[PDB]
């Protein structure tokens, strides 16, 4: 089966920035669907963006849109979020999860594609 | 002379061989173009490939990342039937990531489109020369057939969508005339989808097969006559005719929502109530191509069918599909001969490679013997650019 | 206009060189098909060279395992004369593994068989516009000449063979009028083999020189009319034709089973009684060619000859042999002048390689003086792809 | 027949792209000439790209130092539009380190200037046959426009300079008629400086815009008719053509000493006293391409404009831009529409490679919708010829 | 319609340059064909370079050992004028190891030699179409031109020679009218030398200017008319054109003895008893080029001349030299015009690489200013092919 492997704990100041790494720790990689989630102690789950690498669009959600940035690393089949200007709010445990099932064929591509099967 | 085009679809009993260009097996070695979404089309005189590059050639460090569909380097361009797409013999047609092509019998119309996502514009070209524009009306990506266009009576026909690729977008028809749009229609087609239409005139009149991505696993149709006036519906066969599709089973004049999403570029045929289908082998990837004869698959929703001929392997990679005339002006016959063509993509998102390229093969259809075989793409992937 | 076809052959007494391409050693270098089976067609203007490409270039990894004659990427192709078979100066014909052509005189004719061995399919076209079809009946490989065809008064002729290749097969005429089979007829020719026939006109007639691929170390040939009336037999000469053979020997107007197993491609032509005899200098390989005048060699079965001109040193590699006719609607003469080709093959099975190709040179036929020398392919083996 | 010319600009409210090559990019990998002033020049019947190369390809060790504008190895050579400059689909025109060539109707005229500084020569050809020669009459190296001349009623015109390129030098107009010149004048013109002009024929006149290295940030321009009576000045617009220049400000019809130093081959379009206007979009470097519609910008000295075209992004290389025409002769139009190209200067001295290049796009002036966007070269430099 | 050649020379005061075709700069890289001997011939159409290629190409170890000027793979083919000998634009004409060729005004004429040395076959082909052969006579090597043959009223003229290099051998006339060889005549000339003739038609003559590369440093000469009555000498002038040669000196009407061992093929053009003289910068090797104005020359043997022209610098390579002309038909003026080309050798034996190939420049003759410079080959060796 396939694992996940992210970062270690972080602790910033505000104003400042973090970047979270996810290692694909298997086969999937390359066309599958990863996706950052948030969850701040003793609450909901919520997602802040996805990504599918093979190709190399994003989707965001409308509140971290602006300061939220998730790239990927098709060599070393590795995901990376990167939250910018960082507020007392935004302490969570952030999640990054693939999804299901390998991404649809898309020959005319958005920008903005995602897929969601589930994670 | 003008193509009058009021003759009927020649009657046929199979598929012969046309033409094969074996491009990403030669781009191994020689210079070729990364191309996608190739098209044939003729004039009285000659047929030629129109195709996509992405400005780049095989096993070069520039054909990395060549998934994407749209880049300001992507260009409209031609070379003869069977020929590698190569610089050395490609004719320049315009800077397009959407295109499509026909010639009314005196010049080649290229359409092409570009600019960004929000604002593309189309380029139609009469004879190389700029004669009418036209500007995405949805601010959603704005694309064209892939194939060729339908000339009749020295009017050329040609379908472009507008809006989400995903859901209900804008579809419009257009009438050009030596280059210049002279009527344009929007469809009032609510809950249809249409992208990427196969068009081909029948005795005076064009009937568009296109490729429903948004619900449907059937594929959708618009016919219409010179004045614009059209109908709208789905091929009712249960033989789905979509890549991905459900297996077969009882269809639907109306889309099919079972695996109705995203979907490939096809054709087909109409015969009275019959059709001509072509379609994958697989349901679920693009793999493997046939010809599938149901003598009432147009307006009947059975999954029965009476003859089918084998095209690409079932294992072996196939892509986009599109349909090109012969009109008697070329062919000498008394009536419009079908024929068509089947892409042969190779490389990403399927194999592990850096780039995207496809080859070509064509059939032509003939009331004679034909056999059906495997004509795949053949090139042994990864190239030395991949390592 | 149309090419009559009306004179005898104009009588030679020599063999000056036409043209040498250096396929080979230029693909060294240059952008290559991994071409075989090559032949040169003329039409009242020009001369070509066709030849079956293999879909892959020299010194490239598809050019691996291009032994197999037959694969779904072989393809028909021409050049001009002289210039080498790359994929930015050749023009396409068919998809075939085995082919033949022609030009009746207004237009290029062109045959291409391709599919599987028990159902292939020759595709016919005429101007590059597909006319007819005609499937394998005896479902047992379908294959032709691999040379030019005859035509004469607006007809052309062939020869097609169905069936075993070491063993009897069935062998019929064609008569083609503008790409459409009009007539054929099955030639009843027991203990006969025919293969790969290099047919020339000669006075409103056609006669083919064969290959006698099951028991025949001398060349079947046979001639016949527009009607398709026709004659049968084998060379009766003593200096045997085919490679393998025995040496030259009291020869037999009917198959020399002496060494009779498998052949090569070859021709000959006939002045009365008389034969112009092309063939290799090795009995056992296919190394080196030459010309041979046999005075009698035609009705004869005497190993006595008059006139022998070197073409290729015995040392080095030859291959197929063909026909090829250059009309007086292109030469201004009064009659009919006969040239051939010679197809020099490099590599595999005789080499260490991992492909086979070939290059070509030909001659043509003068009452004049000529000489006699060695023309090779002349490229250096192993290539670097080899290593 | 011969090109009237006697039609007025089209007038025009956008610009529709119309070629690009993608040559840098296509010559990591094939066989691409390095080339540099490249232009576009049109028959009645075809349009083509003229350049000069440097002798040498791409991402070969001969494109070493091809910084240096003037050698004995460059030479004016042509290849259809949109095509890449390969030896294998360029026509040779002249040996050349600078160069201007138009047709008059009924064969090419080509000018190619070669030699030594001192001694320079320009080769005038008429279908290839050279017809005129004219030598430096300063000994200070002669140049001539890089773009296409302008041809009227049979007879074509072109400008050249001799003398300083950081000072007051000599300007001279010519009068070619098939090739030979039959008149010329030398434009009293103190305190001007004229390099590198585009001229295009407009009612029967001819209006050169031009770039003044010396002390100019804004473009001179000289206007003449068939007896070369003519007419000098500058644009007065504020919006400042030439590269570098100041920012937008109070312009001036005499030459803006501010940032007044050398500068870049530009055009311009004049309209009554409006002017279309092509610049790069960066102020000190060659970095993007914009259209700026000033309705008043011919005459008046303001900054203000009211239409602006984004051509290339300001991040992203441009180099030299000229104008070309469509003589309703070649189009069917009744005025002769303006088009331009816009070279993209790739290496150095603005990136880390061993050598110079360019590639080409080009617009056409349509009355219909149009949009903005970003054509760039695209190449990822540095080369591998370049470790 | 036939060239009629009844103009005498224009009268010329200079030298323009006409094309350059870095070819072997550009061989570095692109797929191009190691050649040596070139010349350029024009038709009342257009003007092409004929050209021996050695059936290898540049940076291909098939180049290997290329010094040698015979072997069986060496083809006469030609390319448009200033492109570069590639497979991929040359048109093949024969196979020849010495080769001329001239376009009587109707269909080219070419001449192919090759063969053994003992009984080398010369093929004549007009439009392509062998028309007659001739057989070495000596039975030493036979050779011709290697530049272009003159052709007047519809009969072409050339000369050939058989027997020794470094001693008395034989030399003929042709008059070859539609490629058959209706004349000839063998020269009477004892203690001459004839060899690689630069034939130009002159007022309904011909006059060849050769090498003596037996015991002469000066030119030997021999003019003729239809009737091929002949009369031969020596270039009296004390300007030696040949190389090795002396320095200047007192002339001889006869053949210098002085450095007369074997030399270069070249050309001269008479007027009256004037003569333009083409010869090598150096004395003892191939290194530069330069034209000299000696208006006394033809028949006066002093060492005095007027006006001399660079073409390319002494201290690099230069080669073989010829004469070429425009005719009336060609150019529209009243006289033939004269022209030449310049062999610019590289390689074996002067520089350290395993093969030797050459580029081409030309000139053409103008009444108007010119200007003197050095037009080099530019390559830098040794290749990677070298190492
Ligand atoms: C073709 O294009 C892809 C992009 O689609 C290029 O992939 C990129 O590959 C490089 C390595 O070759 C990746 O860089 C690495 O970054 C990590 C930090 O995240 C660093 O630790 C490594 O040492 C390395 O520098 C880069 O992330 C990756 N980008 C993406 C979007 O996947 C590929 O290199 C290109 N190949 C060619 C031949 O042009
Ligand atoms: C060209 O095609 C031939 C096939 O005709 C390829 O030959 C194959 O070569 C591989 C090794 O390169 C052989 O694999 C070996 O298998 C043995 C077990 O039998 C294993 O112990 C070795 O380690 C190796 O993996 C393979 O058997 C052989 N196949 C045949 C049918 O001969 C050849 O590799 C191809 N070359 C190129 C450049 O494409
Ligand atoms: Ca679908
Ligand atoms: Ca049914
Ligand atoms: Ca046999
Ligand atoms: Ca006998
Ligand atoms: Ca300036
Ligand atoms: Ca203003
Ligand atoms: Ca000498
Ligand atoms: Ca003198």
């Amino acid at each position: 089966e396939v694992q996940l492997v992210q970062s270690g704990a972080e602790v910033k100041k505000p104003g400042s920035s973090v970047k979270v790494s996810c290692k694909a720790s298997g086969g999937p990689f390359s066309s599958y669907g990863f996706s950052w989630v948030r969850q701040a102690p003793g609450q909901g789950l919520e997602w802040m963006g996805g990504i599918i690498p093979v190709y190399g669009t994003t989707n965001y959600a409308q509140k971290f849109q602006g300061r939220v940035t998730i790239t990927a690393d098709e060599s070393t089949s590795t995901a990376y979020m990167e939250l910018s200007s960082l507020k007392s709010e935004d302490t969570a445990v952030y999640y990054c999860a693939r999804d299901l099932q390998r991404t649809p064929m898309v020959d005319r591509i958005i920008g903005s594609y995602y897929y969601y099967n589930g994670l | 002379v003008k193509l009058a085009g009021n003759s009927s679809l020649c009657p046929v009993s199979g598929w012969a061989i046309y033409s094969k260009d074996n491009s990403v097996r030669i781009g191994s070695k020689g210079d070729v173009f990364v191309i996608r979404e190739p098209f044939i089309s003729c004039s009285p005189l000659e047929c030629r490939t129109f195709f996509l590059t992405q400005g780049a050639l095989l096993n070069d460090k520039h054909s990395n990342g060549t998934i994407k569909d749209r880049s300001p380097y992507r260009t409209l361009m031609s070379c003869p039937i069977g020929e590698v797409p190569s610089p050395y013999n490609s004719r320049f047609e315009s800077v397009a990531w959407s295109a499509s092509a026909c010639h009314d019998g005196i010049n080649w119309l290229t359409i092409g489109i570009s600019g960004p996502d929000s604002g593309a514009v189309a380029v139609l070209k009469y004879n190389g020369i700029i004669t009418d524009t036209i500007k995405s009306w949805r601010n959603n990506i704005l694309r064209t057939q892939e194939s060729e266009c339908a000339c009749v009576n020295g009017s050329c026909f040609t379908i472009m969508t507008d809006g989400p690729s995903d859901g209900q977008a804008s579809y419009k028809i257009f009438r050009i005339e030596k280059g210049k749009i002279v009527k344009s229609v929007e469809m009032n087609a609510p809950n249809y989808h249409y992208e990427e239409c196969s068009c081909y005139p029948d005795s005076s009149e064009i009937t568009c097969v296109c490729r429903d991505n948004w619900h449907g696993s059937n594929r959708p149709w618009v016919s219409f006559n010179q004045n614009l006036e059209y109908q709208i519906g789905y091929i009712c066969s249960g033989v789905f005719g979509d890549n991905p599709r459900p297996n077969d089973k009882t269809g639907s004049c109306g889309p099919v929502s079972s695996n109705g999403a995203n979907g490939v570029k096809g054709f087909s045929f109409k015969y009275g109530n019959g059709v001509w289908i072509g379609r994958t082998k697989s349901i679920s990837s693009r793999k493997g191509f046939e010809m599938i004869w149901d003598p009432n698959g147009w307006t009947g929703t059975d999954n029965k069918f009476s003859i089918k001929q084998d095209i690409v392997g079932i294992n072996e990679w196939s892509g986009y599909s599109g349909s090109f005339v012969q009109h008697p002006e070329l062919t000498g016959l008394d009536c419009i001969r079908p024929c068509f063509w089947v892409e042969l993509i190779r490389g990403r998102p399927e194999e592990n490679t850096i780039w995207t390229s496809g080859s070509s093969i064509s059939f032509c259809g003939v009331n004679s013997d034909t056999v059906g075989w495997s004509w795949p793409d053949g090139a042994e992937l990864p190239f030395t650019i991949d390592k």
